[PDB]
């Protein structure tokens, strides 16, 4: 099948600001495509097919170019009702229909840094022979953040999962939660359990650190 | 306005059949081919297979050619996807969606609502909860833990705390389970004035629990 | 063709 | 052959509206029978067709599932029923008779058409508004605020018809309409000569007469 | 659904001139394609069908040529009676018909400059809460103008409407008039108002202008 690669993955901006953003094909498509806007809980919804024609009742701030492999839907000039995720999607001749993973357009808002907390797994859960710690980011922005977990100062890979929630509708700032979950046994065979936080807001990496036992 | 609705969605073991039905209303039904998409928990969009307005002609995509058979009744305005030998990829939303009419654009204009289609092995069960206890503001929590199939609502005290309040999205471990936390910021004054509950309901399993959330001894 | 128009024909004869 | 379009007027959005069309001097049961709609932008559209036993009906698509086409051969006559309206559908709406061809689908016979107007707006009467001139001077009347069209502007009880151009009415934001109608005369009949629009608009029953005088 | 795009929207000859206006449609439409009069207020009439069958009854002087994707409708030697708005429509199977925007075909003479006026909202309207200012530019030609509000000099944008009559018959010129509107409000909080007029038969665009209050 056909490969639709979307750049960015995730589009920082103002409203009145012109937003542009690629659709890339991994083999011709010619004009067959076209773009939806799609909003939490809800389907998706057409604005553009053929490359550039404007569905019905679409506001003409919506407009798109392209042809063969590279493709661009470009919002005039933005409103709020605009920000939300897009996808492209080509529909070319003896090719099964395929979709890009999509592009997700964020509010711009000034740099906030991240309150970093780090919380030891409680009592109980140790009695269940499982451990669990969690490294918490509350209210930063930009969306970008890496978070890297060091036990006993030794980088962790494999054995953590991050959640982020939907960029909040008051202040428009993020907050991620990443898991390290480790063996009870496993747990209690080292000392330093720690996440260092790397972020735009930030001057130095912080890390917040606990002593197993402490 | 024309409507479409799904049904028949569910949690389905894996390797067993589930039929999804689509009923359309106000639209001259005979006249569209209907197509079928999903949408996976990582939001990607994924086309499944498309029938012609007779029923003459179907598609699917490779990843469904063989198990899935699509099919309409045109005297019942309706559209089915029969699914078998079902894998936890087919975990998803799953729309039907009518081609819009243009001969040279195979674009979708009326969605569904979606129904939803859960491929697990798991068995319900409720979520064991855990705090994050705290120790010039604090941050303390719920992990809500091994539970399924989703969802849960955490709520603070009841509903009384909506400020600086995060419920993250579930997380699906690989034991199929799912797994939250729930986080508050609170003024590091009221931590031994105050207290504070998560309030967890998981409605699959009856499930409603409350934790009382203090700093460590 | 997958993609090829499913759709009927709208301009098909009317009349008797 | 004859066709003769029914059932338009004033219908607020969201409402609904059943047309009809009657053919006569011609075996209507024969043909296949469309809508077609033409926007005050002056564009045709075509909205719907029905087979010539019902067997079949094709929609345009900014229509489908809010309009439904139907017909009653016993009686010869076409009906279209329109649910959900907007604004977007105000327009005129002919039912066309399709040629008969096989391979053509053409419209040799239309109806004289009928008006349907999608707006809130209640029927009012206009306020007329002098414009007063200023060797050749303009002096004319600002017809405003009135709904639904049409008003009919004559000067000096249609004794004055030389040099008046009345312009097309204009739609509003408040979804009223408005226009102007003007004259070109000489400047030494100013002080001489009077000069006063008759306004009309039948459907409010207001006859207003504006006298335009001049001004220092 | 296939998008019929004509060439040109209006077009100026003379009566006995030799007239031809172009359709030309997004994808192909084979032959499936069909030409229609309409005059205003009437509906309109069949010209031509399948490309280029005359439909019975229509003067022979009409023809349509094209194929696939580009037609034409040709009037051998132009009558008076044919000045109209002819449109294109496609019957392309396995789509929705679609019609062209249309081409007015207009009578030519030759270009005379527009009159020239401007009118303070009366006394009456001022009691009424809203103020229109209106600019009458009379008997002009050709068609195309360009007429721009400037209150206090300051260019005005979106709180203007335009009307066009139909091409006068005696002398076949055009009239235009254009309504800015404000609040009173806006109106009693500038001085000076004012249309400035761009068209062809001017060398240079032409203001009339008026202040608030005064004589």
């Amino acid at each position: 099948d056909i490969q639709m690669t979307q750049s960015p993955s995730t589009l920082s901006a103002s409203v009145g600001d012109r937003v542009t953003i690629t659709c890339r094909a991994s083999q011709s498509v010619s004009t067959s495509l076209a773009w939806y806007q799609q909003k939490p809980g809800k389907a998706p919804n057409l604005l553009i097919y053929q490359a550039s024609t404007l569905y019905r009742g679409v506001p003409s701030r919506f407009s798109g170019s392209g042809s063969g492999t590279e493709f661009t839907l470009t919002i005039g000039s933005l409103q709020p009702d605009d920000f939300a995720t897009y996808y492209c999607q080509h529909y070319n001749s003896y090719s099964r229909i395929t979709f890009g993973q999509g592009t997700r357009l964020e509010i711009k808002r000034t740099v906030a840094a991240p309150s970093v907390f780090i919380f030891p797994p409680s009592d109980e859960q140790l009695k269940s022979g499982t451990a669990s710690v969690v490294c918490l980011l509350n209210n930063f922005y930009p969306r970008e953040a890496k978070v890297q977990w060091k036990v006993d100062n030794a980088l962790q890979s494999g054995n953590s999962q991050e959640s982020v929630t939907e960029q909040d509708s008051k202040d428009s700032t993020y907050s991620l939660s990443s898991t390290l979950t480790l063996s009870k046994a496993d747990y209690e065979k080292h000392k330093v359990y720690a996440c260092e936080v790397t972020h735009q807001g930030l001057s130095s990496p912080v890390t917040k650190s606990f002593n197993r036992g402490e | 306005q024309v409507q479409l609705v799904e049904s028949g969605g569910g949690v389905v073991q894996p390797g067993r059949s589930l039929r999804l039905s689509c009923a359309a209303s106000r639209l001259t039904f005979r006249n569209f081919g209907m197509h079928w998409v999903r949408q996976t928990p990582g939001k990607g969009l994924e086309w499944v297979a498309v029938i012609w307005h007779d029923g003459s002609n179907k598609f699917y995509a490779d990843s469904v050619e063989g198990r899935f058979t699509i099919s309409r009744d045109n005297s019942k305005n309706t559209l089915y996807l029969q699914m078998n030998s079902l894998r936890d990829e087919d975990t998803a939303i799953y729309y039907c969606a009518k081609d819009w009419g243009g001969a040279s654009d195979r674009v979708f204009d009326y969605w569904g609502r979606g129904t939803l289609v859960i491929v697990s092995s798991a068995s319900t069960k409720g979520p064991s909860v855990f705090p994050l206890a705290p120790s010039g503001t604090a941050a303390l929590g719920c992990l809500v833990k091994d539970y399924f199939p989703e969802p849960v609502t955490v709520s603070w005290n009841s509903g009384a705390l909506t400020s600086g309040v995060h419920t993250f999205p579930a997380v699906l471990q690989s034991s199929g389970l799912y797994s939250l936390s729930s986080v508050v910021t609170v003024p590091s004054s009221s931590l031994g004035t105050q207290t504070y509950i998560c309030n967890v309901n998981h409605k699959p399993s009856n499930t409603k629990v409350d934790k009382k959330v203090e700093p460590k001894s | 063709n997958p993609n090829a128009n499913p759709n009927a024909n709208p301009n098909a004869n009317p009349n008797a």
